[PDB]
């Protein structure tokens, strides 16, 4: 009866929504990790730029 | 009200949510890519400078090196960057 | 073109390495709905 | 935060290298040179994506800038 | 994990109640002249029953009135919660059965029947809140008002 | 709806992979350039010590 099909459809929608929220959570986590390692790379680059400034000032 | 109408409306709603998610994901990825591109520019500039400095350093002459005793202080001192956000 | 493929896509998407991260009742229902709508409008004001 | 972090670590460095026998002697005459209280700054120094109003703030970078300025000031003052 | 667990438990509890627990009072009411209880119990079954074969069992003796010989029915499982409308309808109809004022529908009911109805009605209170776990988690931890100062 | 979900997931996965590889390449470049800069510093120090001697 229509109620049975209704239960089936609601279960379908529930599965799809769960998948969508999994995708969103992955997006958030990936963004956080990328921020962290970008900060690290930037710091490393900054440490290197200052060092080359100092060296080339010492050699001239 | 027939239930199938509600289910179809909900399916359209989840597709709209998918589109919104696509836009938000694009926003995040662009925010990452812009600063990554900036890092790439900085790395290329530093690589050029390092190549120049290496070829310059390989030809330093110690025996010809001469130091001016008289000019020890009238020379301008080296100062490191002091940028503070 | 099936739930299996979409679910597999999501699963494979959720495993990338991410380190460095740390009757008498229908009328009652109708009146109740209208009263709730009035409540939300009142909150807006 | 940067000011007090630098002060804390400078005090710890100064306390580590102080003669131990001198500390003992001073305590034996009621003139104790008190130790610096321990404190928990490690978690703050490791922060790199603090979240505020949609911005991501690298706390480590700013603390480094301030602390490096302070270290330069200390060396200049010594000389 | 909480969403899946909550939906599964809600569906299981609702279906167990509806299909297994409401057989005894319905049999009693069929064996009796009173039909208001029968109409209400039957109405509750149409609302929230998911017959795993699509139709209610036909050779059920409890529906007829005769005592069970037994008659195991396999209750289905799945992670999906009842729509708001039907959960609300079910809760209001249960409240109607166990009501001090209604010549009372609670007078006809036996002891254990009302005791179990009161139970389920009490636990079903938080189903709506828990199905929306994220929104309720947001609400339970709201400390926004510590900043605003319009009154002062 | 099934097609949309699958396609969006696929696209997001590909972007994430590309960004990951890009970051790793940049980190490798910086490690290599750090090594070279350290070598240059060592050479400059050697030269200065020779001049002093």
């Amino acid at each position: 009866r229509e109620i049975h099909q209704d239960w089936a459809n609601r279960e379908y929608i529930e599965i799809i929504t769960s998948s969508i929220k999994k995708i969103a959570d992955f997006l958030n986590s990936f963004d956080m990790s990328c921020r962290s390692r970008l900060a690290t790379l930037n710091e490393k680059l900054t440490a290197l730029e200052r060092r080359i400034e100092y060296i080339e000032a010492r050699v001239t | 009200n027939e239930l199938e109408c509600v289910t179809n409306i909900s399916l359209a709603n989840i597709i709209r949510q998918l589109s919104s998610l696509s836009k938000y994901a694009e926003d995040i990825f662009g925010e990452l890519f812009n600063e990554a591109h900036s890092f790439s520019f900085r790395v290329n500039s530093l690589q050029e400078r390092v190549d120049r400095l290496s070829v310059s350093v390989t030809q330093l002459d110690p025996k010809e090196e001469e130091l001016s005793l008289q000019d020890i202080t009238m020379r301008k001192a080296f100062r490191s960057s002091t940028i503070q956000d | 073109v099936t739930l299996e493929d979409a679910l597999s896509n999501v699963d494979l998407l959720e495993e990338l390495p991410l380190p460095d991260q740390q009757a008498r009742y229908i009328e009652q229902a109708t009146v109740h709905s209208s009263m709730n709508e009035m409540l939300e409008e009142g909150q807006e004001y | 935060l940067a000011d007090q972090i630098f002060a804390y670590y400078k005090v710890m460095a100064g306390s580590l290298l102080l003669d131990k026998r001198l500390r003992s002697e001073c305590k034996n005459q009621g003139a104790t040179i008190h130790l610096p209280p321990s404190n928990r700054y490690e978690t703050l120094l490791k922060q790199r994506h603090v979240q505020l109003l949609g911005r991501s703030i690298d706390l480590n970078r700013l603390i480094t800038q301030r602390v490096s300025a302070a270290m330069y000031k200390s060396l200049e003052l010594a000389i | 994990v909480f969403n899946h667990a909550i939906r599964h438990t809600v569906y299981a509890a609702l279906q167990d109640f509806s299909q297994v627990t409401l057989r005894e009072p319905l049999r009693q009411a069929i064996k009796k002249k009173k039909n208001v209880i029968q109409s209400v119990l039957q109405a509750i079954r149409k609302t929230v029953c998911d017959w795993e074969t699509g139709h209610e069992p036909f050779n059920d003796p409890a529906l007829r009135g005769e005592k069970d010989p037994g008659f195991d029915i396999k209750v289905p499982r799945r992670a999906v919660g009842p729509s708001s409308t039907q959960l609300y309808m079910v809760r209001t109809m249960l409240e109607s059965l166990i009501a001090d004022k209604s010549k009372t529908l609670r007078s006809s009911l036996e002891g254990p029947t009302i005791l179990d109805i009161e139970k389920f009605h009490r636990e079903s209170f938080f189903y709506t809140h828990l199905i929306n776990f994220s929104e309720t988690l947001q609400q339970c931890c709201d400390l926004s008002q510590l900043w605003f100062r319009e009154f002062f | 709806t099934t097609q949309s979900l699958a396609s969006v997931a696929y696209l997001i996965n590909t972007l994430a992979n590309n960004v990951l590889q890009m970051l790793d390449i940049q980190a490798s470049q910086l490690r290599r350039m750090e090594s070279s800069i350290n070598h240059i510093s060592q050479t400059v120090d050697i030269h200065k010590e020779k001049v002093a001697r």
